[PDB]
RNA sequence: UAAGGUGAUAUGAACCGUUAUAACCGGCGAUUUCCGAAUGGGGAAACCCAGUGUGUUUCGACACACUAUCAUUAACUGAAUCCAUAGGUUAAUGAGGCGAACCGGGGGAACUGAAACAUCUAAGUACCCCGAGGAAAAGAAAUCAACCGAGAUUCCCCCAGUAGCGGCGAGCGAACGGGGAGCAGCCCAGAGCCUGAAUCAGUGUGUGUGUUAGUGGAAGCGUCUGGAAAGGCGCGCGAUACAGGGUGACAGCCCCGUACACAAAAAUGCACAUGCUGUGAGCUCGAUGAGUAGGGCGGGACACGUGGUAUCCUGUCUGAAUAUGGGGGGACCAUCCUCCAAGGCUAAAUACUCCUGACUGACCGAUAGUGAACCAGUACCGUGAGGGAAAGGCGAAAAGAAC
RNA sequence: AGGACCGAACCGACUAAUGUUGAAAAAUUAGCGGAUGACUUGUGGCUGGGGGUGAAAGGCCAAUCAAACCGGGAGAUAGCU
RNA sequence: GCUCGCCGGAAGACCAAGGGUUCCUGUCCAACGUUAAUCGGGGCAGGGUGAGUCGACCCCUAAGGCGAGGCCGAAAGGCGUAGUCGAUGGGAAACAGGUUAAUAUUCCUGUACUUGGUGUUACUGCGAAGGGGGGACGGAGAAGGCUAUGUUGGCCGGGCG
RNA sequence: UACGGUGCUGAAGCAACAAAUGCCCUGCUUCCAGGAAAAGCCUCUAAGCAUCAGGUAACAUCAAAUCGUACCCCAAACCG
């Protein structure tokens, strides 16, 4: 299974400001995730029909590496690792160093 | 000046075509060599 | 026994929709894109069954596909069959 | 036990396939060539459903 | 082809050798003749293209044993 | 198995989906147009034209199946010709064609070397053709040896560049014997004592065991420089895991993994009372592969070029003895020794890689390595057989430059 | 009537000039020979390399001919550069 | 647009072969056009090829090809009977106007024609990889009768330079 | 009238002469070098059947499928 899921409160590990923590919005097949408010890039949008007619320098989130993303623990406010140990075919995620089910 | 290539698709297909290759065992060897080389067109006449 | 309703999938698109087709509907005929292997009896039965109209004669031609791309990737569009289906009488809608 | 098309194991699969093909797929083709929006998934859904009913007609002999 | 049909003799291949020992490729052919053998059990004639050694074998063994060997080999006559 | 997906350039659009049923992966099925052995007839491949049945019919017609040739077998008919054969028709079974190498057989060069060239060599090589298998071939002494003995075939190392062959030139080149890999021998040519009584082949679960999806899988924080830390410094921790790859610079502890422990609805590779089907065991007695061995002529193969030349094969012509018999022991003859040709089957050690998977490299790195790192046997060239390229890299991320 | 005569289409190619990195890997221009015949031409077929075909020059056989072209033996051999 | 020149047994028109969208319309001018290009047989988009009567297919054969069996050949294969293919030849049938930016004996209008299937009526010997006829054929020359076509006159319309 | 052009109406529409290498003519004459084949078409019967099946004539109705069809074609679209 994937350790970082679609709606996970996660914290960045490397790159730009690595202190910020946010929620995943999309998980890509290339091993990358979109986390809310993390890699803000200023795209120079050309004019086009349908949406974004005038264009602009509106900020948009870039995909960051899921290895550069670590999950967050609310009880111990640090980065944490994820394991998959439960008895049936549905494996739950648990925090390492806390042994608590996510 | 009359040049050497004077086209005719009937004579092209009778001389170099797929069934003209398949009639003789040697033209079947030609087709085997072209499949082994991997040609996009076996008989470029056809 | 009019041909099978499975086989009456020969009609592909209603209306080629340019001045020749619209002028032919203004005077006499519907223009359709009808399969590749559809015969005139199949087009006649398919128009008369899938629509309420009555057809007198069907004229078909085969349109050859064009190349339309530069020399880096030369490709060809598909051949299709165009049917001129004559049903000029007896409709108001 | 990952897909559920046990729902149409009843009789009149020929009638169901006839309703799937007769003017359903045809009208979606006419609509897609005249121009309407939603047909992009509906055309695929109807041709897949035709494939389900034809596989079940090859599977069973009682319908 | 030039096959004995009873002893299986085919053309074999060897050399013309001369006084100067120049080897030239040649072939040795069987002494093949078409002969009608009278069979008494079938009361008829069977034509076979056989060698002279094949006719010696037919004289020694009988034509019935020979034709039984030809049917065992599957060869038509 | 899963929280994400609807293959790529390739975004969009319209949608599908919560882990108990979207997508992905695996087993088993369903479908599988037309051509092509192409197989109903034809044909300028991917097209043209049918015939016979069965069914539907709104009478316009439509759907499905079969219909090639050859071989073998069976049935029914059937001439010259009374019998019969030849022939004809139908049915059943098998084959056909493709594929890189290895293997057996049929045919088979020349350039070249001899410092020319013809014997010789190259070389039974290249090539052509036929056939088969996972190996093929060969194979259980009419074999060697030397008066001592060995005990089928095949492959490796010696013997040994020896003995020899050779315009005794160029060159070709053994065997005996020894050390190893591997190693079971049988059956018919025939009758009685026996009738599943042990092998062999086929056949659906079982055990054990691999394959075709997968599952869990340890342990890192602070700080400095920096765009970014995996780097410097400090303090820990895991290790049956410090193979490897990615991550914004060089990561055992970020991710995928790796060591290890496991997992199979189903389909499948191998040892048995394996339920059975067939062949068929051991004992006594008998037989012991004839146009054959040998010979004359011409050739070919044996390292051996006809030479003093044994041995094998046979195109031609001949032609025995037949276990008180026959073959061999390198002209030949005596003696002695050794073995039974003219009928077959036979695993292993041996050869090869179109392919599949894993791993490795004092192998290459874009004029190199495959011709081809890239939509390459492509674009182009040629009537055709055939020939045959050039062409990789923005950035960490398009943030690919709004205005 | 005529392998008759003159002369266009058509077939050919005797002379000259130009062109010779051409407009053209044999042509253009001005004349020239045949033009009812051993003529000329379209389409299709057949003959295949020590072979074909040749009113014969070793001409022609796909701009290649005292032995075509392609692939292979093949890295033939080269006392020569 | 108005003049000027050139071909006019073609340098005009229609096909066959061969090619394969070069055809028509909109847009663009980087590359391609031996110069510029607003143009193009160039680039990018759409459109466009309508048949019972034209051709192919189809029936039939020539040269020739393949060829069940067959004869021959080390193998591959060679020849060849029945047969079956093979046009460059022989068999059914449509003409004139009008129309599109681009089709045209195909679409439209007018007037036709041919070959088969089925059904009804009336009469009746029908029936064949068979027999016969016919298809069905050379070169040259010479009439005659025409016609396509052209000229002139009449007629009609316009003119009065 | 956007000057691509559209629509209505539309008079005479006859005669004589000269004419082909085209047609009659695959004819006629003449010559030697003596000039495809098979089917479609017509006719005759063989085996077979007898108010049957068929063949003629009339009428009515149905069918004639499929593929090509643009454009160049003494050429800037073919071979060079």
């Amino acid at each position: 299974a994937a350790k970082i899921r679609r709606d996970d409160e996660v914290i960045v590990l490397t790159g730009k400001d690595k202190g910020k923590r946010g929620k995943v919005k999309n998980v890509l097949s290339s091993g990358k995730v979109i986390v809310e408010g993390i890699n803000l890039v200023k795209k120079h949008q050309k004019p086009v029909p349908a949406l974004n007619q005038p264009g602009g320098i509106v900020e948009k989130e870039a995909a960051i590496q899921v290895s550069n993303v670590a999950i967050f623990n609310a009880a111990t406010g640090k980065a944490d690792r994820v394991g998959f140990r439960f008895e049936d075919g549905k494996k739950v995620r648990f925090f390492k160093s806390n042994s608590e089910t996510i | 000046m009359k040049r050497t290539f004077q086209p005719s698709v009937l004579k092209r297909n009778r001389s170099h075509g797929f069934r003209a290759r398949m009639a003789t065992k040697n033209g079947r060897q030609v087709l085997a060599r072209r499949r082994a080389k991997g040609r996009a067109r076996l008989t470029v006449s056809k | 026994m009019i041909r099978e309703e499975r086989l009456l999938k020969v009609l592909r698109a209603p209306h080629v929709s340019e001045k020749a087709s619209t002028a032919m509907e203004k005077s006499n005929t519907i223009v359709l894109k009808v399969a590749k292997d559809a015969t005139k009896a199949e087009i006649k039965a398919a128009v008369q069954k899938l629509f309420e109209v009555e057809v007198e004669v069907v004229n078909t031609l085969v349109v050859k596909g064009k190349v339309k791309r530069h020399g880096q990737r030369i490709g060809r569009r598909s051949d299709w069959k165009k049917a001129y289906v004559t049903l000029k009488e007896g409709q108001n809608l | 036990m990952k897909a559920k098309e046990l729902r149409e194991k009843s009789v009149e699969e020929l009638n169901t396939e006839l309703l799937n093909l007769l003017r359903e797929q045809f009208n979606l083709r006419m609509q897609a060539a005249s121009g309407q929006l939603q047909q992009s998934h509906l055309l695929k859904q109807v041709r897949r459903d035709v494939a389900r009913v034809k596989t079940l007609l090859n599977e069973k002999a009682g319908a | 082809s030039r096959v004995c049909q009873v002893t299986g003799k085919r053309p074999v291949t060897g050399n013309n050798r001369s006084h100067a020992l120049n080897a030239t490729k040649r072939r040795f052919l069987p002494n093949l003749h078409s002969h009608r053998f009278w069979v008494e059990s079938e009361k008829r004639f069977v034509t076979l293209r056989v060698s002279a050694k094949g006719m010696r074998v037919i004289d020694k063994k009988g034509i019935d044993t020979v034709l039984a060997e030809l049917r065992a080999r599957g060869e038509k006559y």
